[PDB]
C-alpha cells in the first residue's frame, strides 16, 4: 500500500552525492550504517504478513554482516584519523 | 603472522565458491560479502600512508556495489517469491542489478575504481588476488543471462574498450597499464554474454593466465617504464625476450595465443547477423596495441642502461609456476581445436 | 607440400647446435639442397589440376611462384655477413633462425588449400619482419618506421575475418576452392559494394595504391645490415598475390566499382615515377621504381579476361629478381663509402671495372630489351588495357619513356671522374661480392628460353 | 665428486613409472571397453 | 547432456578411445619439451643441457593430462551430433526434401564482359 | 620417357584424389548449414536440450496435511 | 526514446520540411544535457550562478546542429528529384557538422567536422536501406 | 664424432617422405570414375595407391 | 560457474528456505500456498522458454 512507497522514498538516504561528499567523512559512513533498516524493515513487511514462517531467520541475519561490515569501515576511519587528526574526504594524493 | 596470512588467504577463495555453490540469494549475499571483508587486510601489510589511503577508496565502493545487490533481491522477493538463483521476474530489478554489480568487475562507468586502487599500493608483489574479483561476479552473470535489456550491457560493453583503451596511452607507471587494459580485457567478454554464454569462459580463462604471468615476469625490481630499462644488460637477457613473447601474445597477433578468442568469438558475434557491432570494438582494440608496442620498444632495443651497477649475485626469488606459463600462454593456437568443448 | 615445410624446419636446430664460426657454412651449405628437392615433386601436370595431398595443399598448381621463395635464405646469409660480424654468436644464431622462421609461413602460404588458411599465414608473418627493422638498423627513425609498417597492414586486414567468416556460414563453407563450384552471384546493392570493398582492401595496402604507400619508403629506406629483410619485403609485397585466388571467383560480375581502383592506380603510375627523379638517398631511388611498375599489375588484376595473367604472372618475378639484385647493388657499395647520398659515389668505374656489367645489366631490364622476362611481361599488358579502351596507351607509354630516363640516371652517376678525396675504398669488389650478386642474372635470362613455366593457367 | 640432494632425485624418476604404468594399465584396459561395450 | 557434475561421464565407453600416435598427444607435451628448456634459461643454468630430472616430469606430466582431458573432447562433439539428429529425425515440417533440378532448369545473368 | 614412372603419377591418382577429398567436404558442408538451421533458430520451442533453462524441482514440494483448513 | 525515432523514421520521409527539423532537433538538443555537459560542470564546480550559465552556456552553443540536421535534408529531399537517398541525405553531414566548424574557429578542426560527419551521415538512412541492425538477435 | 649435425638432417627427406604416403592409403574412396580413370578390369589403376 | 556440487552428493546446504510452500515446521502455510504448489506442477520438464508464452 502507502506503507511501501513511505518506505521506499526512505532508501533515498543513499543520495549518491551524500554518499561520500563531503568532509567530514564520518557524516559518510553515517548514511551507509543508515541505509540499513530501509532494507532491514523493507524486508520484514513483506515476511510478516505473508506467512513464510522460515524467511524471517533472513532479517535477523540481515543485521549481522551489516554490524561487522561497517565496524570493518569504522577500523580504517580512525586510520585515516591516526595519521592526520581529521577525515576531511577533500584528503587526494594517489591521483587517477 | 605467518600461520593467520593462509588462513585470509584461504577464505578469500572459500568467499567465491558460495557464490557459485548457491541456490538461493541470501547465500550469494553473503558470498562477496565476506570477500570485502577479507580483501583489507591484505592490502595493507606495510603500512604506508598511501595504502591506507587506497584501501579506503576501495571499501566503500564496493560496500555500496554490496548494497544495491541485496536491494535487488528484496524487490522480486516481492514478485513471486521464489529465490532461486534465475530470471529476476522484473525489468526494475534487472536494470538495478546488472549495474550494481558492474562496479565490482569494474566496467566503463564506474571508472576509476581500477586504476585509483592498484596504483602505488606497495604491495605489487599481489594483487594478483584482483583475478578472483573479476571471477566471483561473471559465475553470477552466467545464470541471470536469460533476464537482460540487452541495451545496457552493451553500452557498458562498447564504452569499455572505447575508454579503457584511451586512458593508459598517458601513463608510465606499469601498474596502471596493468590496471588499463583490465577494462578493456572485461569488455570483450560481456559483449558477447548474451550470444551463446559460453565461448565466453574462453576468453576468461585466457585472460587470468595472460595476466598472472604477466606480474611474475614484474617481480624482480621493476616498478617503472624508465626501470624496464635497466635490467636487459644487467639482470637477464632472456627476461626481455620473454617480456616481449608475452605482451605480443597478448596483444592478439595470430602467431600468437592471444588471438585464439577473437577468432573464435566473431563466429559466435556474426552468425548473429551483427557485423557493425565487431568492426567497431576489432578495430577498438588496435590502438589497444599502442601500449605494448612502445613498451617493448623500451626493454627490446638497448635503450640506455646507464648508472653502472653491477649485480654479480645470482637471483633467488619464488617464480612459482612460471616455467608452464609461457608455454600454454603462446604455443596453444594449434593445439586448440576444442578447448570450447571442455569447457562447454 | 609432401615435407618441403619440414626438412625445413630441421634447418633449425643445425644452427645452434654447431660449433663456433662454423655457423655460416653449415646453414648455407644443406639451405641450398632443398632447391632440387623444391623443384622434384612440383612442375607436374597439368590439365585441370593439381589437388596435391589433402587440406595443407593445392600444391600452387597454375602460380608457380614457389621456388623463388626457396632461393632466399641462401642468398641473404651471404648477402648479411658484411657488417653483421661485430655481434655476440647468441644473436647471430638469433637472426638465422627467425630468417627461417619466416620462410616456414611463406612455404604453407602460397599453397595454402582455403582462404581462412590463408589468412592466419597471411598474418602469421610481420612479427619476424618488425624484429628484423627495429633491432638491426642503423640510426633513428627506426622505430615510428616500425609503427608504419604496422597500422596500415593490420588496420586492413582485420575486416577480412569480418567478411572471410560470414562467407563460411553463408554459402556452404570456405574451406576449399574446389568447393567453390557452387557460387552465387553478386549484384549491386548498399551492403554488396562493402562485401566487395573489405575483402578488397586489405590487400591494397601491400601491393601499394598511390594513395596509402606512405609505408613503403620507411621500411625500406632505413633497412637491415646489407638488405637483409629488404629481399624478404620485396617477396612479400608481391606475396600478396591472394586477389588473384579470390577475385577470379567470389563476386565475379562486380567491375562497376573498379573504376576509383582503375584511375587512381593508373594516374598514379605516371607520377608515382616521376616523383623519384629529383631523390638524394640511392636505397629510396629504388624504393619508388617498386612502387610503380608492382601496381600495373593492379590495374591489370582488376581487368579480366587474359592476355593479361600472361603478363601479371610474368611481372610477379619480373621485378622479384630484378628489385633484389638493385638492392644487392646497393646493399655492397654502402660498405665502402658509409653514405647513401648517390652525390657522394663519383669518381666511380675506374675503381672497380667488373661490377661495371652488374649495374647496366641490372637496368637493362628495365629498359628491358624484349628478349628478357620482362617485356615479354609488359607486352601483354599493354596488348590486353588496349582492349579496355584505346587511350590508355598515352599514360601507360608514358610511363615507358620517363623510366627510360629514370633507370640511366642512377647508371650515369657512377661514370665520373677524379674522385677528390676517399683513401678509402680499396676493396676489389671480392669473390662473395660478385657471387651474391650473380644468381640473379643467371636464372633471370636462362628463363627467357623456354617461359613456358612461368605463366598462369591462363 | 657430484653432491646433488639424493633425496627428491629419483622421486621424479619414480612418480613416472608410477604414472606411465597408471595410464598405459588405464589405455589398455579401455582399449578393450570399447568392443566389451560396443 | 543430462548426468551433472562429471569430469567425464558413465556414458562414453563406446567411444573409440583416442588412442595414442595422434600428432596432438606428440604436441602436447612438445611444448612442455621446449617448457622445460625454459626452466633452465630463466635461472642461468647455465647448461641449457641441465639436470635431465627436471627436464623429465615434464614430458610426463603433459601427456598424461592432455590424454585424460582429451577423452571428453571427442565426447561432447559425440554428444552433440546425437542430439541434433535426433531433432532431424522428428519433424519432418522443419525439414523438406529438396527437388533435384539439373542444368536444364536455371537461366542465369548472364553477364559477360 | 624415365622420369614419369621413377617419380610421380599420371590421371589415376591425382585424378580421383579430387573424388576423395571433394566426398570429404559434401559432408562437412552440407552441416554446418544444418547445425545454423537448428542451433541459431531452434526457436520458439526450446524442444532439444540446449536451450534448455532450468525453473523449479517439483520434487521437494509437500503433500502432508497442513493445518491449516483453508490454505 | 525510441518512439522519438518512430516520429522520426515514420511519418515525414523529406516532405513536410518543418516538422522534419522540429524533431530532429530534440534528439541533438537533449545531447547537449548529456554526460559531458555532466561531467564539466561537476569538474569545476562553477559558482553561485554566472559559472552554472557558462557551464550551460555551451551546452546552448552546441544546440543548433539537429535544427539544420533535417532543414538541410527536407530541403534538398524534394527540390531535386523527390525520393530520399544516400547522396540526398549525403548533404547534411558537411554543412551540419560546420556548426561545430563556424564556432571554434576552423582551418583544422571545420573541414575535418566536415569531412568526417559527411562519412557518418549517409550510412544511416543507408541503415535501413538495407535492413541493417545493431542490437540483434537469432 | 660422425656428424649428426651434418647430412642426416637431410634424411628428414624420406622421414617427411614416409609421412607423405599415409594419407594417400587412407584416401583411396573411388575406383569408380569415368575419365581414364577407369579401375575397369585391369591391375593398373589399383596399382600405386 | 554453476558447479552445483550439492546435486551430485546429497546434502542440502540450503535449497529448503527457498520457495513459499516447502516445508513448515509446524505445517502452517502462506496465504498463496495454494498457487505455488499448482503454479510449479505446470513448469517442471518443461525448459522454461516455451514455459513464459
Ligand atoms: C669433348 C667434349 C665431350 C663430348 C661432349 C658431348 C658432345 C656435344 C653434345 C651434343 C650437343 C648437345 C649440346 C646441347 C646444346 C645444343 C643442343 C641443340 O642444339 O639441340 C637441342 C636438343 C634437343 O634434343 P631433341 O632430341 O631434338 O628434342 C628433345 C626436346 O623435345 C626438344 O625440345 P626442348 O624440350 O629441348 O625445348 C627447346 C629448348 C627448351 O629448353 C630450355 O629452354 C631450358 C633452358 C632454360 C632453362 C630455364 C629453367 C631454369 C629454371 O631447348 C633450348 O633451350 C635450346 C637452347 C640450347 C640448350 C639450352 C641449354 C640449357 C642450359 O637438346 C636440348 O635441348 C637439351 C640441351 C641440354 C644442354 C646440355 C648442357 C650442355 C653444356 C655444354 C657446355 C660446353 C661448353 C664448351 C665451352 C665453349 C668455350 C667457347
Ligand atoms: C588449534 C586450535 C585451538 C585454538 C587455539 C588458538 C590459539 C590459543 C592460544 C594458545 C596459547 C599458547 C601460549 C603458549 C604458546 C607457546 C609460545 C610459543 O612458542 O609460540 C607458539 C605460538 C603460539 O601463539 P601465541 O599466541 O602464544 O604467541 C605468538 C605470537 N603471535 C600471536 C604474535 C603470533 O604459535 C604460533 O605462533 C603459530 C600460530 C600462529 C598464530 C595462532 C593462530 C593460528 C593457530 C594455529 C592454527
Ligand atoms: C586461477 C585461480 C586464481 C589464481 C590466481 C592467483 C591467486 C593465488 C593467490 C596466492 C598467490 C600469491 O599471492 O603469491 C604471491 C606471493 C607473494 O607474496 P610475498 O613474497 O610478497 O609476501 C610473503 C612474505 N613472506 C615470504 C615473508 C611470507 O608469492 C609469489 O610471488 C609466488 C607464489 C605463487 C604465485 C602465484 C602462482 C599461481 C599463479 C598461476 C595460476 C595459473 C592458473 C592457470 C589457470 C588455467
Ligand atoms: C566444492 C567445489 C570445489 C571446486 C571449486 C573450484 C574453484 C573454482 C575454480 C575456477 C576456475 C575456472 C574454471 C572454469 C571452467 C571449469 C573447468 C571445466 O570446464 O570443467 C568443469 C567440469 C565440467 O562441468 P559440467 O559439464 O559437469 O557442468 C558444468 C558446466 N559449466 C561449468 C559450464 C557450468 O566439471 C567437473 O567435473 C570438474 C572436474
Ligand atoms: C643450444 C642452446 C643455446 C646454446 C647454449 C646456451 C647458451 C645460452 O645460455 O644462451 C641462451 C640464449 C638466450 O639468449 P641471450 O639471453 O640473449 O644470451 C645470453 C645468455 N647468457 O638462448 C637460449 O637458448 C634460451 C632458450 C630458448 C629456447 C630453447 C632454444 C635453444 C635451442 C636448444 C633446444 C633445441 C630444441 C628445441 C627447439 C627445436 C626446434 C625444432
Ligand atoms: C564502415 C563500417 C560500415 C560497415 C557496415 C556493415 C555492412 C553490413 O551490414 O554487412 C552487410 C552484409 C551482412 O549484413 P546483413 O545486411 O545483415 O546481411 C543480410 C543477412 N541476411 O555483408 C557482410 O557481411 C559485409 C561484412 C564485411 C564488411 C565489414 C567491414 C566494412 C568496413 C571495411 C571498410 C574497408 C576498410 C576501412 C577500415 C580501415 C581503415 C580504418
Ligand atoms: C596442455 C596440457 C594440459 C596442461 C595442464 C597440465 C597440468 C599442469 C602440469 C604442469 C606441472 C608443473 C610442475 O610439475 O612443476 C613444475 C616446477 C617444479 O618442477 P620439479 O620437477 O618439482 O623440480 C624441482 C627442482 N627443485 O614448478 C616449480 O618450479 C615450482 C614448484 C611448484 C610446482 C607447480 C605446482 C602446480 C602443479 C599443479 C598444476 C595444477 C594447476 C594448473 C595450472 C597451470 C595450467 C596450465
Amino acid at each position: 500500500s502507502m506503507v511501501y512507497m513511505n518506505i521506499m522514498m526512505a532508501f533515498t538516504v543513499s543520495l549518491v552525492g551524500l554518499l561520500m561528499y563531503r568532509s567530514h567523512l564520518m557524516s559518510s559512513l553515517l548514511c551507509l550504517e543508515g541505509m540499513m533498516l530501509s532494507l532491514f524493515v523493507m524486508a520484514a513487511l513483506t515476511i510478516l504478513n505473508s506467512h513464510f514462517t522460515l524467511a524471517s531467520m533472513m532479517p535477523i541475519i540481515l543485521l549481522v554482516f551489516a554490524a561487522c561490515e561497517a565496524a570493518l569501515g569504522l577500523s580504517l576511519l580512525v586510520m585515516v584519523s591516526n595519521t592526520y587528526g581529521t577525515d576531511y574526504v577533500q584528503n587526494l594524493n594517489l591521483l587517477q | 603472522n605467518p600461520i593467520i596470512f593462509i588462513i585470509i588467504l584461504l577464505t578469500i577463495m572459500l568467499g567465491t565458491i558460495i557464490v557459485m555453490i548457491s541456490s538461493h540469494w541470501l547465500l550469494v549475499w553473503i558470498g562477496f560479502e565476506m570477500n570485502m571483508l577479507a580483501i583489507i587486510p591484505i592490502m595493507m601489510k606495510n603500512h604506508n600512508p598511501r595504502a591506507t589511503e587506497a584501501s579506503t577508496k576501495y571499501f566503500l565502493t564496493q560496500s555500496t556495489a554490496s548494497m544495491l545487490l541485496m536491494m535487488a533481491v528484496i524487490i522480486n522477493l516481492m514478485f513471486s517469491g521464489q529465490w532461486t538463483v534465475m530470471k529476476l521476474f522484473n525489468p526494475m530489478a534487472s536494470m538495478l542489478m546488472t549495474m550494481a554489480l558492474a562496479m565490482k568487475l569494474g566496467m566503463a562507468p564506474f571508472h576509476f575504481w581500477v586504476p585509483e586502487v592498484t596504483q602505488g599500493i606497495p604491495l605489487s608483489s599481489g594483487l594478483i588476488l584482483l583475478t578472483w574479483q573479476k571471477l566471483a561476479p561473471m559465475s553470477v552473470l552466467y545464470q541471470i543471462f536469460p533476464s537482460i535489456n540487452l541495451n545496457l550491457i552493451l553500452t557498458l560493453s562498447v564504452l569499455s574498450i572505447l575508454i579503457g583503451g584511451w586512458g593508459g596511452l598517458n601513463q608510465t607507471q606499469l601498474r596502471k597499464i596493468m590496471a588499463y587494459s583490465s577494462i578493456a580485457h572485461m569488455g570483450w567478454m560481456t559483449a558477447v554474454l548474451p550470444y551463446n554464454p559460453t565461448m565466453t569462459l574462453l576468453n576468461l580463462i585466457i585472460y587470468i593466465i595472460m595476466t598472472s604471468t604477466m606480474f611474475t615476469m614484474f617481480m624482480a625490481n621493476s616498478t617503472t617504464t624508465t626501470l624496464s630499462l635497466s635490467h636487459t644488460w644487467n639482470k637477464t637477457p632472456i627476461m626481455t625476450v620473454l617480456i616481449l613473447a608475452t605482451l605480443l601474445s597478448m596483444g592478439g597477433l595470430p602467431p600468437l595465443s592471444g588471438f585464439m578468442p577473437k577468432w573464435m568469438i566473431i563466429q559466435e558475434m556474426t552468425k548473429n547477423n551483427s557485423i557493425i557491432l565487431p568492426t567497431f570494438m576489432a578495430i577498438t582494440a588496435l590502438l589497444n596495441l599502442y601500449f605494448y608496442m612502445r613498451l617493448t620498444y623500451s626493454t627490446t632495443l638497448t635503450m640506455f642502461p646507464s648508472t653502472n651497477n653491477m649485480k654479480m649475485k645470482w637471483q633467488f626469488p619464488l617464480m612459482k609456476k612460471m616455467t608452464f606459463l609461457p608455454t600454454m600462454v603462446v604455443l596453444s593456437t594449434m593445439m586448440l581445436p576444442l578447448t570450447p568443448m571442455l569447457s562447454v | 607440400m609432401l615435407k618441403y615445410i619440414i626438412p625445413t624446419i630441421m634447418l633449425m636446430p643445425l644452427t645452434w647446435l654447431s660449433k663456433n664460426n662454423m655457423i655460416w657454412v653449415n646453414s648455407t651449405a644443406h639451405s641450398l639442397l632443398i632447391s632440387f628437392t623444391s623443384l622434384l615433386l612440383m612442375n607436374q601436370f597439368g590439365d585441370n589440376s593439381l589437388n596435391f595431398s589433402l587440406l595443407f595443399f593445392s600444391d600452387s598448381l597454375s602460380t608457380p611462384l614457389l621456388i623463388l621463395t626457396m632461393w632466399l635464405l641462401p642468398l641473404m646469409l651471404m648477402a648479411s655477413q658484411h657488417h653483421l660480424s661485430k655481434e655476440n654468436l647468441t644473436r647471430k644464431k638469433l637472426f638465422i633462425t627467425m630468417l627461417i622462421s619466416l620462410q616456414l609461413f611463406l612455404i604453407m602460404t602460397f599453397t595454402a588449400m582455403e582462404l581462412i588458411l590463408f589468412y592466419i599465414l597471411f598474418e602469421a608473418t610481420l612479427v619476424p619482419t618488425l624484429i628484423i627493422i627495429t633491432r638491426w638498423g642503423n640510426q633513428t627513425e627506426r622505430l615510428n618506421a616500425g609503427l608504419y609498417f604496422l597500422f596500415y597492414t593490420l588496420a586492413g586486414s582485420l575486416p577480412l575475418l569480418v567478411a572471410l567468416i560470414y562467407i563460411q556460414n553463408t554459402v556452404g563453407s570456405l574451406n576449399f576452392l574446389m568447393l567453390q563450384y557452387w557460387v552465387q552471384p553478386v549484384h549491386n546493392s548498399w551492403s554488396n559494394v562493402f562485401m566487395w570493398l573489405a575483402c578488397m582492401m586489405a590487400f591494397m595496402v601491400k601491393m601499394p595504391l598511390y594513395g596509402l604507400h606512405l609505408w613503403l619508403p620507411k621500411a625500406h629506406v632505413e633497412a637491415p645490415i646489407a638488405g637483409s629483410m629488404v629481399l624478404a619485403a620485396v617477396l612479400l609485397k608481391l606475396g600478396g598475390y591472394g586477389m588473384l585466388r579470390i577475385t577470379l571467383i567470389l563476386n565475379p560480375m562486380t567491375d562497376f566499382m573498379a573504376y576509383p581502383f582503375i584511375m587512381l592506380s593508373l594516374w598514379g603510375m605516371i607520377m608515382t615515377s616521376s616523383i623519384c627523379l629529383r631523390q638524394t638517398d640511392l636505397k629510396s631511388l629504388i624504393a619508388y621504381s617498386s612502387v610503380s611498375h608492382m601496381a600495373l599489375v593492379i590495374v591489370a588484376i582488376l581487368i579480366q579476361t587474359p592476355w593479361s595473367y600472361m603478363g601479371a604472372t610474368a611481372l610477379m618475378i619480373a621485378h622479384g629478381l630484378t628489385s633484389s639484385m638493385l638492392f644487392c647493388l646497393a646493399n655492397s657499395n654502402y660498405e665502402r663509402i658509409h653514405s647513401r647520398t648517390m652525390i657522394l659515389a663519383r669518381g666511380l668505374q675506374t675503381l672497380l671495372p667488373l661490377m661495371a656489367t652488374w649495374w647496366l645489366l641490372a637496368s637493362l631490364t628495365n629498359l628491358a630489351l624484349p628478349p628478357t622476362i620482362n617485356l615479354i611481361g609488359e607486352l601483354f599488358v599493354v596488348m590486353s588495357t588496349f582492349s579496355w579502351s584505346n587511350i590508355t596507351i598515352i599514360l601507360m607509354g608514358v610511363n615507358m619513356v620517363i623510366t627510360a630516363l629514370y633507370s640511366l640516371y642512377m647508371l650515369i652517376m657512377t661514370q665520373r671522374g677524379k674522385y677528390t678525396y676517399h683513401i678509402n675504398n680499396i676493396s676489389p669488389s671480392f669473390t662473395r661480392e660478385n657471387a651474391l650478386m650473380s644468381l640473379h642474372i643467371l636464372p633471370l635470362l636462362l628463363l627467357t628460353l623456354n617461359p613456358k613455366i612461368i605463366l598462369g593457367p591462363l | 665428486h657430484g653432491s646433488p640432494n639424493w633425496l627428491k632425485v629419483g622421486l621424479t624418476l619414480g612418480t613416472s613409472v608410477f604414472l606411465w604404468i597408471y595410464l598405459i594399465k588405464q589405455h589398455n584396459e579401455d582399449v578393450l571397453e570399447y568392443k566389451r561395450r560396443n | 547432456g543430462r548426468a551433472t557434475f562429471q569430469f567425464l561421464p558413465d556414458e562414453a565407453r563406446s567411444l573409440p578411445p583416442p588412442k595414442l600416435t595422434d600428432p596432438r598427444l606428440a604436441f602436447v607435451g612438445f611444448l612442455g619439451y621446449c617448457s622445460g628448456l625454459i626452466d633452465n634459461a630463466i635461472r642461468r643454468r647455465p647448461v641449457l643441457l641441465a639436470g635431465l630430472h627436471r627436464q623429465l616430469l615434464y614430458i610426463t606430466s603433459f601427456v598424461f593430462v592432455g590424454y585424460y582431458l582429451l577423452k571428453r573432447q571427442d565426447y561432447m562433439y559425440a554428444v552433440r551430433d546425437h542430439d541434433m539428429f535426433s531433432y532431424i529425425k522428428s519433424h519432418p515440417e522443419d525439414f523438406p526434401e529438396k527437388d533435384k533440378k539439373t542444368y536444364g532448369e536455371v537461366f542465369e545473368e548472364f553477364h559477360p564482359v | 620417357r624415365w622420369i614419369a614412372r621413377t617419380f610421380f603419377d599420371g590421371p589415376e591418382k591425382n585424378y580421383e584424389r579430387t573424388m576423395a577429398i571433394l566426398q570429404i567436404e559434401a559432408e562437412k558442408a552440407e552441416l554446418r548449414l544444418k547445425e545454423l538451421e537448428v542451433r541459431r533458430l531452434m526457436r520458439a520451442r526450446g524442444d532439444g536440450p540446449w536451450f534448455h533453462y532450468p525453473t523449479i524441482d517439483k520434487e521437494l514440494i509437500d503433500h502432508s496435511p497442513k493445518a491449516t483448513p483453508d490454505n | 526514446a525510441k518512439t522519438v525515432l518512430r516520429q522520426y523514421w515514420d511519418i515525414p520521409e523529406g516532405t513536410e520540411c518543418h516538422r522534419k527539423t522540429y524533431a530532429t532537433t530534440s534528439i541533438g538538443g537533449a545531447a547537449g544535457l548529456v554526460v559531458s555537459a555532466y561531467s564539466v560542470a561537476l569538474k569545476t564546480p562553477t559558482s553561485f550562478l554566472e559559472g552554472v550559465a557558462r557551464t550551460g552556456r555551451y551546452t546552448f552553443t552546441a544546440a543548433a546542429i539537429g535544427a539544420i540536421f533535417g532543414l538541410t535534408s527536407c530541403i534538398s529531399a524534394q527540390v531535386r528529384e523527390k525520393p530520399d537517398d544516400p547522396l540526398n541525405y549525403l548533404i547534411g553531414g558537411c554543412a551540419g557538422g560546420l556548426i561545430l566548424g563556424a564556432r571554434t574557429r576552423s582551418y583544422g578542426i571545420g573541414a575535418a567536422a566536415c569531412a568526417y560527419m559527411g562519412l557518418t551521415a549517409a550510412l544511416v538512412k543507408m541503415g535501413q536501406l538495407e535492413g541493417w541492425q545493431v542490437f540483434a538477435e537469432p | 664424432r660422425d656428424h649428426w649435425v651434418h647430412v642426416l638432417v637431410p634424411m628428414g627427406f624420406v622421414f617427411g617422405y614416409y609421412l607423405d604416403r599415409k594419407n594417400d592409403e587412407k584416401l583411396t574412396a573411388f575406383r569408380n570414375k569415368s575419365l581414364l580413370y577407369k579401375r575397369e578390369l585391369k591391375p593398373n589403376e589399383e596399382v600405386t595407391w | 560457474p554453476f558447479f552445483d556440487v550439492q546435486k551430485r552428493l546429497g546434502v542440502d546446504l540450503d535449497r529448503w528456505m527457498t520457495i513459499q510452500s516447502a516445508e513448515q515446521p509446524h505445517k502452517i502455510p502462506s496465504r498463496c500456498h495454494a498457487f505455488e504448489k499448482e503454479w510449479i506442477e505446470c513448469a517442471h520438464g518443461i525448459g522454461s522458454i516455451r514455459a513464459e508464452k
